[PDB]
């Protein structure tokens, strides 16, 4: 078995492979997530649109996962997340909470940063959804190092710093977007600095907005 | 120990890239051009071979059947491709054994791309130097045209080219492709793109591999005479 | 830069570590020659024992692989003993699996295939020895098969190994009971190397129809006396 | 390159010395042990205003009377905490008794040097605080080098160099718990780059009666006013 | 640049790591072996690095089974590693068969093990040369095994720092006594040779350790030379200096 | 074995260096050629002897893989020897145990090339330094001639040459090959092509030639089974080669 | 089943009956029980043959030597011991006859073994010729055919001579050909009632 | 004995340039009849396979042989022949020597090259030239086939012969019946016929 | 070029990774061992990271009859002491026999040597002084990372251990004949370790003493228990 330590500390205390895995994420496309009072809206800015997968993926009926970075690496994380969500139902009789799913995904990413013979995932994920029988929105983020945290609004990918700067002044944690329209319009405005929108609502009510709806938001802005 | 001789294939560059994957994509860029065109009534796979004494009528080096409804065009190392093609054939037959249904095209493409990605993240081995074009039919989406590369990324296309002169071929495809062409029109577009992207002075039947999938779905990998027939009527002759 | 340290190809298509294992075959500075009679195969090997503290009966580069097969090795004795132990296990295993004694050529191919693996797998280095197998095969008669660090083996009418293997080889080329065959090989080694041998300077192995055996210092002196007469 | 388990000519493992400098970049964690309990305080260090700081768990519960702070690569901490929690739970299963704090610190530190071709040592340092009948209120500093010491007062992280000197001046054996709360907040306010408040700092305490408790933003705010 | 790995041939065909392992052996203390007419005598110089060493307690010579004695120079932990393998190997022979392992058979088993440590770069060559031998059904045998895995039978053997002077004295012993030395008298010369070899390491004091395995004196079993015979050899060695 | 990583990797130009260096070894090897006729295939090579005292009869550069399939090589002989052993084994375990018959030529060639590709991607192994010309007959495809490269790529040929004089020989084969060639004509062309590549003596002892042709019931070793045909692979003896060289 | 093996002055002959039974029911009336391991090594039993023969062929290609009956015997013996045959043949060391292990100048196995051994014990003599050996081996099989219910139909004979090719005499004797039936039972067309008829697209 | 759990019979016959394969349709659970549409005859290209025995094994083997003959066609670029398929069946069955499927397979087909009709029974191959029977009524089928069969029957006559043999053997078997299907296989066409029989 | 792995010899025959592991002990706090015929004494100078911190445990108890003290990497000492406890435990289980001190040292000898000849591991960065009492009497053993285990009357390992070791050699003829007066043997150990101090003096928190003997089970003195010996 190949077990070379690929992720090791540099003399300055840095793990270069994890640092370079983050660079792979920053070259990913987009994942803007705006959490509101009742909404979590996820968005991204000769190809066959029917069969090209949407970036937002349902891990379970109530939890969806968007990502940024290496698409091929993300499929492996999403597959492991879906298997775990089913196993938790199978053995603990309950669907996963958003934090439990986030903890498992970040655990796999952390495991790949200190296992021999493997490189870290070049994937950062935005995990959004609702805990079972619950209604307060959750919006978590994971990174290649394994760090996971909860956000009111977050972006990952190219132009993340510009969009996060835009979010940090248009989003106010004093008064989150009260209406689903405000959740989408803020998300579209951030993505306007092509638009896909997915709205995550309690009781497994996850819907992707149509292009006609998105056009109305864009035209309004 | 062997640590001094390890090339560290599965590591990131400081720019976030994977050297071996990028070097494997550079390898395919010198391989023969393979083109896939998804028409309204089917898909067209066309590949340019890359000698007088070569047994051309027997050589099948770029187009392979994976199924009764799925075929692949190959760009890159043919020996590496034969390994992946065998697994795809077994995986498609495993799906039919489990569910009594023909495997969906995307499920097969995803499984093959997951094998490619695995060689990119762990194991210490080099990536497969192969790019595929999957032309397939299933009852869910109908005619589907996918492509996959050594990194394990796969994307669906209406028209796509892999191998040498991909940029030139895609420019021609963008100009001349319509969503409502028929297979015969799609066939014609395939040879013109190959003719205007080949490095040789002329395009002849011995340098070509051709395959179509048409509706029940029927896979036809063209014989040299049939390529010769379609070559003349297209006008390239 | 590391193509010279493990058995991978150089830009010229060469395996330098295999070529350097050939250089290791001549460190002992011992010359050996094998000749076939019509009934017997004879190996003559130089026996150089410079240290007077050595027990000469232990210094030996000729091994009895089986009842009928003998092996003479050119190269360091730890690698020589490694190959000898492997050849003995192969010979015994063949007899167990197939019910009859392994032929000399099958064993030579058997050991050449092992050397081929060291040539292709990076974690195994080549053994720096050349193995000459001799026997009287029940089908092919007297036989000489020589293996090298490259995994290459071939049968020989006669053969010589060592630093002066060329001088012995052309000497055999010009020319081209087992006691006479022994007396021929000793004489031709004296002429080729230009050095008279005492009974302590030579190792002699004789492959006959029923057994392979090595002559003692008394037996070698008997042959030296016969050459004197 | 060089092997991960290599010694330097001075007798120190290269990866351990490199891992220790990763801790110096972490958020500050401060712990003070008194006769009435142990107070643990951490610098939250939220990277963005949109980041929900209440989700930053830099003080965790290991057992009912054992808690710890973390500083450095806090992703490595969760694996160490999960092992610590399992060890505390496994002790109660095998011995029908709560694990000792020093024994819990030993179980964690057994993982520290179990790396080589684990690819690397952990890049996180813990301040383990706990109470038991055998030794009372105890505070330990677990390092990736495998060494740990019992501390009356200890500060780890980016501001540890200045905080520890201040802890030297201020600690005495007669400190009450509320003094320790103020002392931890005082030193945190001194070393944090941000202006200290209930949203960018966290407090926790371990007592025999109430066990391991993390102070709410409300209760911390009242304690912050007292300064 | 061919000396950084164990299993690498230099362009001349040499293994430099094995040659470097020999340099470790030449740095060790002098150990000798003398094959007498019916047994083998082993002697070793034990350097007294400090006065705090417990006398006659840091034993260097090791027994394998009951009839094989082993002494080595260089990296003592490597020699103990080799003897541990030899004891496992002598036992496995005594289980499959019933006789105690023959000395030539034992020599090959150790030689294969030492040679196997030169085959891969993941392992280090042994940093010892072992003088070993004993009495079996075919008489007395004496072997010296080098880090390359090479071993030969010897009438007399020596390794360590004072190996050159010890070899000169052992050669005189072989020259002066073609009839074959006696076991008791060989013990005295073993003391004499070790004391003579110590002049190359006179900067520190040394303790003499002798063991023997004789068909007549020790009934074919390996025993340490202690008590009156040990002191008698020391007096003979001390007298023979002057 | 600590070598679990690939020793063959991509270069920044996309080349696989160990494969290119393995191909260099083949080009430095002795010239071997194959010609496919209407009623047979002929594979021929030079037997280069290391010593005049070596018994070149013992070294067979042409090997029977199955009764109807034979192989010749250029490059590292020991690599070919172990490939032939693996090819013969795979022809039984992978095909003949399952279907009760020997594989068709293209299926054996793909199995041989699979072994070669594995040495290209597996950890701790260099590629094989041989190209093989594999000649065979099967009931449905007739006679075929395949070249297998160290990378694992294989191609069907009407006629081809590999080795030291492959470039010159392939030019000569282009002039002489035609789709109406008979096996005896192919053998004659093969000997002429090998004549221009052999440096020293050109005779039955320095030349190894084999054919895939008619079934040989005389080489079957038993009678009484009408459906057992007899091997099509036949190595020509030194006397036979000399006869065709005397009347050349 | 009746299998015999008889050695004669220049080889060995094996013979067998061709009846296969599933209980009291004759499944195959012309089963071939003489199995070829190698061109001159043949086996008969009262899968292991197709695997031993495969490895014998591979071993013969590896060693470039003719297969030996001891090698087949050793392989069969080791394989069967890991988890009842007559192995005969001619190799460069001569003709051999084994059972699985005992050698013999004549052997018999199967349900008709005792009947066959009776004929062998009665008529076998040293230095048989090839024609006499075939006659003796055939009469032994015929005895099993007439007297043993488990044996019947035809006699298959394989003759392995030292300097010659092995000759497999499939259905050497056919002493049980059915007589012509009293009546022909060809039904007139349309006799069978058909509910549905359809062409199958293969 | 798991073969008698489900019942059912398969018979194959050779004619003049044609083969016939026939089976009953009863799927039973001991005495209880479950399904009358359990066809035990399958084809892979132009090679037909009848499987008697345990029904779950019949489904498992058909899926396995559809698996293997598909990979054969992809690898070989040609359809498998009845003689090659017989070897494939034989090796597949002995691949589970100590875990055997409780089946009796019957191969029927015409070799596409030689044009000669081929039938086979079984791991040990019974390549008969006249007829192969399998199932619970094999003894009844042997009696009927041995009496009715004559060589070189035309396809029309072969249909009547194999039908009457099947119907009358099924009438005397408790676990066979509930309908019957006959395949008259020629090189150019394959005819499938359902027989009228007693439904008890 | 030759110090990057324990599997490499230097051109002069040296093992640099082993020597670098030896340097780890010289960076550690001094611990002194000495013995008479009846008693063996461990004297250790415990080291504290900070004056707000406690002093690291230097002496480990194996069982009633044997214990050790460490200098260097503490996690390595625990690994070795755990292995030593397993060996002593095995002897009691399978033979009802107390493991001899000399035999226990050779088991540490073999375990330490395996990390100096095989790739992947590292030499233990700790030195140990093992005291024990068995049928042969009092025993003091010095363990080194190179695998060398030595039986001594007295010894010192750690930083500035030469001052203690020089004193023990000068006092050698005295303390070996102390015999059945354990407090005077402990006193001689405390004077030796006081010869290795540079700036700090022996305090109640600094000093740690262990003893084992004929009718003395292995006991460790810490805190006020050592105030009579300071």
């Amino acid at each position: 078995g190949y077990d070379r330590a690929l992720s090791i500390f540099s003399p300055d205390g840095h793990i270069f492979q994890v640092e370079y895995a983050l660079e792979a994420v920053k070259r990913g496309t987009c994942a803007v997530g705006v959490k509101g009072k009742n909404c979590v809206v996820l968005g991204c800015e000769l190809q066959d649109t029917r069969i090209t997968p949407s970036k937002v993926s349902k891990i379970d009926s109530h939890v969806v996962l968007s990502f940024s970075g290496l698409n091929a690496d993300s499929r492996i994380l999403i597959e492991k997340a879906r298997v775990e969500a089913q196993s938790h139902r199978l053995t603990l009789e309950d669907p996963v909470t958003v934090e439990y799913l986030t903890r498992y995904v970040a655990g796999v990413q952390q495991r790949y940063t200190q296992s021999g013979g493997v490189r870290p995932f070049g994937v950062s994920t935005l995990i959004a959804g609702f805990d079972p029988r619950d209604d307060e929105p959750k919006l978590y983020q994971t990174e290649p190092s394994g760090i996971y945290s909860s956000w009111s609004a977050q972006t990952i990918g190219r132009n993340s710093k510009t969009v996060r700067e835009f979010l940090e002044k248009n989003y106010d944690r004093k008064e989150p977007p009260a209406t689903v329209e405000e959740c989408v319009k803020l998300t579209v405005r951030s993505l306007l600095e092509n638009i896909e929108i997915t709205v995550v609502k309690p009781d497994s009510d996850i819907v992707a907005l149509s292009s006609e709806e998105i056009n109305q938001y864009v035209t309004q802005i | 120990g062997s640590r001094r001789y390890d090339s560290r294939t599965t590591i990131f560059s400081p720019e976030g890239r994977l050297y071996q994957v990028e070097y494997a994509l550079e390898s395919i860029s010198h391989a023969g051009t393979a083109i896939g065109i998804m028409a309204s009534d089917g898909i067209v796979l066309a590949a340019e071979r890359k000698s007088t004494l070569l047994e051309q009528d027997t050589s099948t080096e770029k187009l392979y059947k994976l199924n009764d409804k799925i075929a692949v065009a190959v760009a890159g190392l043919t020996a590496d491709a034969e390994i992946l093609i065998n697994t795809a054939r077994i995986h498609a037959q495993n799906y039919l054994k489990t569910y009594n249904e023909d495997i969906p095209v995307e499920i097969l493409v995803r499984r093959l791309s997951d094998i490619k990605q695995g060689y990119t993240q762990h194991g210490g081995l080099r990536p497969f130097g192969v790019s595929f074009i999957y032309a397939g039919y299933d009852d869910r989406y109908g005619y589907q045209l996918y492509t996959s590369n050594p990194s394990g990324n796969y994307t669906g296309w209406k028209a796509i080219s892999v191998g040498a002169n991909t940029s030139a071929a895609q420019t021609l495809l963008q100009m001349d492709y319509k969503d409502d062409m028929k297979v015969d029109d799609a066939i014609e577009l395939a040879l013109k793109t190959l003719s205007k992207t080949t490095d040789s002075s002329a395009l002849t039947y011995d340098r070509l591999e051709f395959a179509t999938i048409r509706k029940e779905v029927y896979q036809k990998i063209f014989k040299p005479q049939e390529i010769k027939d379609i070559l003349v009527k297209t006008g390239i002759t | 830069g590391y193509d010279r340290h493990i058995t991978i190809f150089s830009p010229e298509g060469r395996l330098y570590q295999v070529e350097y294992a050939f250089k290791a075959t001549n460190q002992t500075n011992i010359n050996s020659l094998a000749v076939r009679g019509k009934d017997c195969t004879v190996v003559i090997s130089q026996k150089k024992v410079p240290d007077k503290l050595l027990d000469p009966t232990t210094v030996s580069y000729i091994f009895c692989i089986s009842r009928t097969i003998g092996m003479v090795v050119n190269g360091p004795i730890p690698d020589a003993r490694n190959a000898a132990l492997r050849a003995k296990a192969e010979a015994a295993e063949f007899r167990y699996k197939y019910g009859y004694d392994m032929p000399c050529d099958v064993l030579a191919k058997r050991m050449a295939n092992l050397s081929q693996i060291y040539t292709q797998r990076a974690y195994m280095r080549p053994l720096g020895v050349i193995l000459t197998f001799v026997s009287v095969d029940e089908e092919l008669g007297p036989s000489i098969y020589k293996t090298d660090p490259a995994g290459y083996y071939v049968g020989y009418k006669a053969t010589a190994t060592g630093p002066k293997q060329q001088e012995i080889t052309t000497n055999l080329e010009n020319h081209f009971s087992w006691e006479k065959v022994v007396e021929f090989a000793i004489t031709h080694m004296i002429d080729a190397l230009g050095t008279e041998f005492s009974k302590n300077d030579l190792e002699v192995g004789v492959a006959t129809k029923d057994k392979f055996f090595t002559l003692s210092a008394e037996n070698i002196e008997e042959r030296l006396v016969a050459i004197a007469e | 390159d060089r092997g991960v388990s290599t010694f330097s000519p001075e007798g120190r493992l290269f990866q351990v010395e490199y891992s220790l400098e990763a801790i110096k970049l972490g958020s500050t964690a401060i712990g003070i042990a008194t006769k009435e309990g142990v107070v643990l305080g951490v610098e939250k260090r939220a990277t963005s205003p949109l980041l929900e700081s209440d989700s930053i768990e830099k003080i965790v519960e290991i057992d009912r009377h054992i808690g710890c702070a973390m500083s450095g690569l806090t992703a490595d901490a969760r694996s160490m905490i999960e092992h610590a929690r399992t060890a505390a739970v496994t002790h109660n299963l095998y011995y029908d008794e709560d694990i000792n704090v020093e024994s819990l610190t030993q179980s964690v530190c057994d993982l520290a040097l179990r790396f080589g071709e684990m690819s690397r040592p952990f890049g996180v340092a813990l301040l383990i605080a706990g109470h038991d009948a055998d030794d009372g209120y105890q505070l330990f500093h677990a390092e990736p080098s495998g060494t740990f010491y019992r501390y009356n007062a200890k500060a780890i992280g980016s501001g540890s160099e200045g905080a520890q000197a201040e802890l030297l001046n201020e600690w005495h054996s007669s400190l009450t718990l509320k003094e320790a709360e103020l002392l931890v907040l005082k030193i945190l306010k001194q070393v944090m780059e941000e202006k200290l408040d209930e949203n960018n700092a966290q407090l926790s305490c371990i007592t025999k009666q109430d066990g391991f408790k993390i102070y709410d933003n409300e209760k911390t705010a009242e304690l912050i006013k007292e300064l | 640049g061919y000396d950084l790995s164990n299993s690498v041939f230099s362009p001349d065909g040499r293994n430099f790591q094995v040659e470097y392992a020999v340099k470790a052996v030449e740095n060790g203390t002098t150990s000798i072996g003398i094959k007498c007419n019916d047994g083998v005598v082993f002697a070793v110089e034990k350097l007294i690095t400090s006065k705090l060493l417990v006398p006659q307690k840091n034993v260097k010579i090791q027994v394998v089974d009951r009839h094989i004695g082993c002494v080595y120079s260089g990296l003592i932990p490597d020699g103990r590693h080799l003897v541990n393998r030899g004891r496992e190997e002598a036992a496995s022979f005594k289980k499959l068969y019933k006789t105690p392992i023959p000395i030539p058979a034992f020599a090959d088993r150790l030689g294969q093990y030492v040679q196997a440590h030169t085959l891969y770069n993941s392992v280090r060559p042994f940093g010892v040369s072992t003088i070993f031998g004993g009495v079996d059904k075919n008489g007395a045998h004496l072997y010296m095994l080098e880090p390359s895995g090479s071993y030969w039978g010897y009438k007399g053997a020596a390794t360590g720092k004072g190996r050159q002077s010890a070899k000169a004295e052992l050669e005189k012993l072989v020259d002066h006594h073609p009839e074959g030395l006696s076991a008791r008298e060989a013990v005295k010369q073993a003391a004499k040779i070790i004391y003579l070899a110590h002049e190359d390491n006179k900067e520190k004091d040394f303790e003499l350790e002798i063991s023997w395995c004789s068909l007549s004196e020790t009934n074919g079993l390996h025993k340490f030379v202690k008590g009156d015979l040990l002191q008698e050899a020391i007096d003979f060695a001390q007298k023979e200096i002057n | 074995d600590r070598y679990s990583f690939s020793l063959t990797t991509f270069s920044p130009s996309g080349k696989l260096g160990q494969i290119d260096y393995a191909l260099t070894a083949v080009k430095q090897g002795v010239t071997s050629l194959g010609i496919k006729a209407t009623n047979g295939v002929v594979i021929a090579t030079e037997k280069k002897s290391s010593s005049p005292l070596a018994m070149s009869e013992t070294l067979s550069k042409v090997s029977l893989l199955t009764p109807d399939i034979g192989a010749v090589y250029s490059g590292m002989g020991p690599d070919y020897r172990v490939l032939v052993d693996k090819s013969r084994k795979v022809a039984h375990t992978s095909y003949k145990r399952i279907y009760g018959e020997y594989p068709p030529t293209k299926l054996l060639v793909s199995e041989v090339a699979k072994i070669m590709q594995e040495a290209t991607q597996s950890g701790g192994v260099r590629p094989f330094g041989v190209s093989l010309l594999i000649a065979g007959h099967d009931e449905f495809n007739g006679f075929s001639l395949y070249q297998v490269d160290p990378s694992g790529s294989y191609f069907p040929w009407k006629a081809t040459a590999i080795g030291k004089g492959s470039v010159a020989a392939k030019t000569f084969l282009e002039k002489r090959w035609n789709d109406e060639l008979e096996l005896e004509d192919a053998i004659h062309i093969a000997l002429l092509t090998l004549k221009e590549s052999v440096e020293g003596e050109f005779n039955g002892d320095t030349i190894e030639l084999a054919i895939i042709g008619d079934e040989n019931p005389d080489l079957l070793g038993y009678t009484g089974i009408p459906t057992d045909k007899g091997p099509r692979f036949r190595k020509l003896t030194s006397q036979e080669i000399n006869d065709r060289l005397e009347a050349l | 089943t009746t299998i015999v093996g008889v050695k004669f002055n220049n080889g060995v002959v094996i013979a067998a009956d061709t009846r296969s039974t599933q209980g009291p029911i004759v499944a195959d009336k012309n089963c071939a029980k003489l199995h070829r391991i190698s061109p001159k090594i043949w086996c008969a039993g009262a899968a292991v043959t197709q695997l031993i023969g495969s490895n014998i062929e591979l071993h013969s290609l590896y060693t470039s030597r003719e297969p030996r009956v001891v090698s087949a015997l050793q392989m069969l013996k080791q394989h069967l011991f890991k988890y009842y045959l007559i192995v005969a043949g001619v190799d460069p060391t001569g003709s051999h006859l084994f059972s699985i292990t005992d050698v013999g100048y004549y052997l018999s196995l199967g349900s008709g073994s005792l009947a066959a051994m009776a004929v062998l014990e009665s008529h076998w003599k040293q230095d048989l010729t090839k024609e006499e050996a075939i006659k003796l081996a055939s009469d032994a099989i015929q005895a099993g055919i007439w007297n043993d219910l488990g044996s019947g139909s035809n006699v298959d004979v394989c003759v392995m001579e030292i300097g010659k090719d092995a000759e497999y005499l499939r259905n050497y004797l056919t002493p049980n050909v059915r007589e012509e039936k009293q009546k022909s039972y060809k039904f007139p067309r349309g006799t069978t009632a058909v509910l549905k008829e359809s062409i199958v697209n293969i | 004995d798991p073969s008698s759990i489900n019942g059912g019979i398969v018979v194959a016959m050779t004619g003049k340039d044609c083969v016939a394969i026939a089976c009953d349709l009863r799927l039973g659970s001991q005495s209880l009849g479950v399904s009358n549409k359990f066809e035990k005859i399958f084809h892979y290209g132009h090679v037909f396979l009848g499987i008697t025995g345990l029904a779950t094994d019949v489904t498992t083997l058909n899926e396995m042989f559809r698996y293997k003959t598909n990979l054969y066609k992809l690898k070989e670029e040609r359809a498998i022949e009845p003689e090659t398929f017989t070897q494939l069946v034989s090796s597949s069955l002995y691949e589970r020597r100590f875990g055997p499927y409780f089946v009796g397979p019957v191969v029927a087909g015409i070799n596409s090259k030689s044009g000669k009709p081929f039938i086979a029974g079984f791991g040990c191959i019974d390549e008969a030239k006249d007829f192969i029977v399998s199932g619970t009524a094999s003894d009844q089928l042997f009696g009927m086939c041995e009496s009715l069969y004559e060589p070189n029957l035309e396809p029309e006559d072969l249909f009547e012969t194999i039908s009457q043999a099947l119907l009358n053997a099924a009438d005397r078997d408790a676990l066979s019946g509930w309908g019957a299907v006959v395949y008259i296989i020629k090189k150019d066409e394959v005819v499938k016929r359902y027989l009228k029989m007693r439904q008890d | 070029n030759y110090d990057g792995d324990t599997v490499t010899f230097s051109p002069t025959g040296r093992l640099f990774q082993v020597e670098y592991a030896l340097e780890a002990i010289k960076q550690g706090s001094v611990t002194v061992g000495l013995r008479s015929n009846t008693h063996a004494v461990l004297v250790a100078l415990k080291r504290n990271a900070d004056e707000l911190s406690s002093y690291q445990k230097k002496i480990i108890k194996c069982d009633e009859h044997m214990g050790l003290s460490l200098a260097g990497l503490a996690p390595d000492a625990r690994v070795l002491s755990n292995y030593l406890r397993q060996q002593c435990n095995y002897s009691s289980l399978v033979f009802n026999r107390k493991l001899a001190v000399e035999r226990a040292g050779h088991l540490l000898c073999d375990k330490a040597q395996k990390n100096t000849q095989s790739y992947g591991g590292r030499p233990y960065g700790v030195g140990l002084l093992i005291i024990g009492y068995d049928k042969s009497g009092a025993h003091l053993l010095e363990f080194q990372p190179s695998g060398n285990v030595t039986e001594l009357y007295g010894t010192a390992i750690g930083a500035r251990s030469q001052g203690a070791k020089t004193y023990l050699e000068r006092t050698l003829d005295t303390f070996i004949k102390i015999d059945g007066n354990p407090d005077e043997l402990i006193k001689a150990g405390v004077e030796a370790i006081s010869q290795s101090l540079r700036d700090e003096s022996l305090t109640v928190d600094n000093l740690s003493i262990a003893i084992v003997g004929k009718d003395t089970p292995f006991t460790i003195y810490d805190g006020e228990a050592v105030a009579k010996y300071i």
